[PDB]
DNA sequence: GTCCTATCGATCTTCGGAAGAGATTCAGAG
DNA sequence: CTCTGAATCTCTTCCCGCGCGCCGTAGGAC
């Protein structure tokens, strides 16, 4: 199996996960102490949002691929804000800091 | 025969407090010294014992007065890392000089240490089962081992200090790896340790705003001591403590990674009556949130741009 | 023993004792504890060894 | 003389609360025990809850919750459960009398 | 081989150090 | 987002029975009886003024028959969450610090100096936020954004039973029949019903 | 047959997890 | 008369991936 991009799920927008839907392998917990384990930071930061969740930037990485940019834009994903929206349904005022 | 002495379970006050002795006598009243030495030959029985030496009899140096008749794979290390207290804890000394009896086995029995100098009055309850290293003589310090049984790292650091319970950790630890035939460079365990004990405990609040008994992490009261002390105001003093991991973590002073890792409502209800606010320094947090750890890579440009500044 | 734990003087209080440790927050009474104790290990709608 | 209390029923099976509530008193004949049984409805308050005029002993309160679809009487208590009022029943009656 | 490079996230190796061999264990006078 | 406005306050399920309770430890009271209010157990006096009666001291609907006589209205007992707000907006909160915080020293016992240490801890960590000790009552209940809890339909004509749609489906219908009763004025005894009802949904 | 409203407000949620730790309940006594 | 010991209760945790397979509100009233 191997998916270049295709579906996503609705309450988050990661991908499927599947043959019979065509899925994208999980980056599953312990993969990520393992690029935290080398040095690795940029990929870590692709894997989990460019590649994966920010809804602006794998729009804007996909088209700087075609176009051969070889650059990404990361932003925050959108899992994360699904977060705070399902505490900030608990009264439990969460929010994003600026200092 | 040779004579039981009675147990203290076997017998009442009127044989415990009557606590059966062994002094060597002479019609001097007392034995020839060593020099310096004031104590008499004073030698007592405790219970099981086995007596074969009754009055009137001359006793050698080096005779035996008397006899008294008396773990596992992974669990072993992760129990270890969590300090787990055993089932059967080595009852260590405290503070110096010489041990007593308190007042004896019932409920149980109750043992006294007191110093060379300075608080003579402090007196431990005492299990009864286990066997006594000492008996009313004996010159002790903090961290002579008093049972025997395992020992206990909250009390090893309270008694030998942080850099023997990492040698202590370190080596009951590659202890079950050696004996399985793995290999491990010892300083990734101490990388654990270094962890475990992150916390510290204030018995002075000195002149630092710490209340005036607190839990603070170490670093905090320490980067608050080493300006106070520039301002020469009396620094705070404390004891570092052991917390094993599954709750050195949820320590953390930053909700989020805690959160993350589990007791959720806890974490996330204890921090938000405290109104508490993370600055995302580390790891975990930083990829929760999806941008560059501060590591390897990232780490050098949290650097640069922290530099730059 | 056994006999220095027991709260019970008599089969009553003892009843008493069982549907208040069973059903708490209902009232025991005579006519109606022996609904919960009899369904309990002696009637067939609720105990059967096979 | 008798006071009113509040009955719970499974909610949409009410009047057959009701009847099988009169026939299990003319069944067990504790008729000197019982007086009315209110459902009261507008052209359905109260959603759920059916008034009986009633006397408190045990076997009485055994009885109206040995009535099949019945969970419970709402009181303060269980030992000893609650009647309304004497305005909140005139009140009651005056709504459903209007 | 040579001393770490300042950056280097030496904890999450540790932990994974003890961990990798986790599995190898079980849950169950000599000379002058 | 938006709200539903419920027609009570409502104690917070996590401030209730977390590790203590946030609740209950602010109180000095303890969580079987704060939960002895909330599901209306019993009541809990307040202001209790010229009268035999203690600053919190639940009492029984017995013994609020009693004082509902024995006196008059120069006190007051309340149930359910209104009673416990009430409690918590009664909070001198700084007073109480610095008295307890004396009163640490008043034993040297170990058994209460530490969870004494808790105590007024938890007090100057309300004082020192922004935060109020009411909010651990809810009033405005938020509800989740519609896209993170969507009702997407399956095979053919039916809905995923989409469990959080059930839930405040649960909690609007309770609401609804409250906001009812209380504005037709029912008795004690049926909206001591429904609010139970509420709060346990 | 379709539409709307509610749950054991007249039972019985499974015993065959260990643990491990905390909150919360009680001894022998000064 | 309740103070430090201990005693019973609940809460919380239990590998990572992966692939299939199926199965998916009811009852009552109008």
């Amino acid at each position: 199996h191997a998916r270049s991009t295709g579906s996503y799920s609705l309450v988050t927008q990661q991908p499927l996960g599947g043959k019979a839907q065509f899925g994208g392998q999980r980056f599953g917990e312990m993969e990520v102490w393992a690029l935290e384990a080398y040095g690795a930071a940029y990929t870590l930061q692709e894997m989990l949002t460019v590649k994966s969740d920010d809804v602006n930037g794998r729009t804007k990485m996909y088209k700087n691929i075609v176009d051969g940019n070889h650059q990404m834009e990361p932003g925050m994903p959108e899992s994360f804000n699904v977060l705070l929206k399902e505490i900030r349904s608990l009264g439990i005022n969460i929010e994003l800091e600026d200092e | 025969s040779s004579l039981v002495v009675l147990d203290s379970a076997e017998r009442t006050a009127g044989g415990k407090d009557l606590r059966p002795a062994l002094k060597i006598v002479d019609a001097q009243g007392n034995d020839v010294l060593i020099p310096g030495t004031d104590m008499p030959a004073q030698y007592f029985l405790p219970g099981k014992a086995i007596v074969q030496l009754e009055d009137g009899v001359q006793i050698s140096s080096g005779d035996t007065l008397a006899r008294i008749p008396q773990t596992g794979g992974l669990p072993r290390v992760a129990d270890l890392f969590e300090a787990r207290r055993p089932k059967e804890p080595a009852i260590l000394a405290e503070i110096s000089g010489i041990v007593s009896f308190g007042k004896e086995t019932k409920g149980k029995r109750r043992l006294v240490i007191t110093p060379v100098d300075g608080s003579d009055p402090y007196e431990e309850m005492i299990p009864k089962w286990r066997q006594l290293n000492v008996f009313e003589g004996e010159r002790v310090e903090r961290g002579d081992v008093i049972s025997d049984g395992p020992e206990a790292p909250h009390d090893i650091l309270r008694l030998r200090g942080v850099h023997a319970v990492t040698r202590y950790i370190v080596n009951e630890v590659q202890d079950v790896y050696r004996l399985q035939g793995v290999k491990i460079n010892d300083k990734h365990i101490e990388v654990i340790v270094r962890q475990m004990l992150r916390k510290a405990t204030i018995v002075n609040a000195g002149s630092s705003d710490f209340l005036e008994g607190e839990q603070v992490e170490y670093s905090r009261v320490k980067i608050a001591n080493r300006e106070l002390e520039a301002n020469g105001k009396v620094g705070a003093t404390y004891s570092r403590d052991l917390l094993g991991i599954t709750k050195a973590s949820l320590a953390t002073e930053s909700f989020i990674s805690a959160a993350s890792f589990q007791e959720t409502t806890r974490v996330l209800t204890e921090a938000a009556v405290a109104g508490k606010r993370d600055e995302l320094r580390g790891l975990k947090e930083n990829v929760i949130v999806g941008r560059l750890i501060p590591a390897g890579t990232g780490y050098a440009y949290h650097q640069d741009r922290m530099r730059r500044r | 023993e056994t006999l220095r734990v027991d709260p019970t003087n008599d089969r009553l209080s003892a009843l008493v004792e069982i549907y208040r440790m069973m059903r708490p927050g209902e009232p025991p009474t005579r006519e109606a504890a022996e609904s919960l104790f009899e369904n309990l290990f002696f009637s067939e709608d609720r105990y059967d060894l096979s | 003389k008798k006071r009113w209390y509040v009955v719970q029923a499974f909610s949409g099976f009410e009047g057959r609360v009701a009847t099988s509530l009169r026939e299990h008193i003319k069944l067990h004949n504790m008729e000197d025990l019982f007086g009315e049984v209110m459902v009261p409805t507008e052209e359905k308050f109260f959603p759920g809850y059916v008034l009986v005029q009633m006397v408190m002993n045990d076997a009485s309160w055994h009885l109206v919750r040995s009535v099949p679809r019945v969970m419970g009487f709402i009181g303060g208590t269980s030992d000893r459960p609650a009647p309304i009022s004497d305005k909140e029943v005139d009140a009651i009656m005056n709504r459903l009398q209007q | 081989g040579h001393i770490i490079n300042k950056g280097e996230a030496i904890g999450v190796i540790a932990a994974q150090s003890i961990g990798e061999p986790g599995t190898q264990l079980t849950m169950r006078v000599k000379n002058k | 987002m938006g709200h539903i406005e419920l027609a009570s306050p409502t104690a917070h399920i996590w401030f209730l029975k977390s590790l203590p309770s946030r609740i209950g430890l602010l109180l000095d009271m303890p969580l079987r009886d704060i939960e002895r209010v909330l599901y209306f157990e019993s009541y809990v006096v307040i202001e209790g003024g010229m009268t035999n009666l203690e600053r919190q001291q639940i009492l029984t609907e017995e013994q609020y028959l009693d004082a509902l006589e024995e006196f008059g209205d120069e006190f007051d007992a309340k149930m359910g969450a209104e009673a416990i707000q009430a409690l918590l907006k009664s909070m001198d909160l700084e007073q109480e610090c610095e008295q307890l915080r004396e009163e640490l020293n008043e034993t040297n016992s170990e058994t209460k100096r530490k969870k004494l240490t808790k105590r007024i801890k938890l007090l100057e960590a309300f004082v020192q936020s922004g935060n109020k000790p009411e909010w651990m009552i809810l009033t405005v209940l938020p509800v989740l954004p519609p896209d993170l809890r969507p009702l997407v339909p399956l095979d053919g004509g039916r809905f995923a039973t989409s469990d959080l749609n059930d839930l405040y489906r649960r909690v609007i219908n309770r609401n609804n029949r409250l906001k009812r009763l209380l504005d037709l004025a029912a008795p004690d005894i049926i909206v001591r019903n429904e609010k139970r009802m509420l709060q346990e949904a």
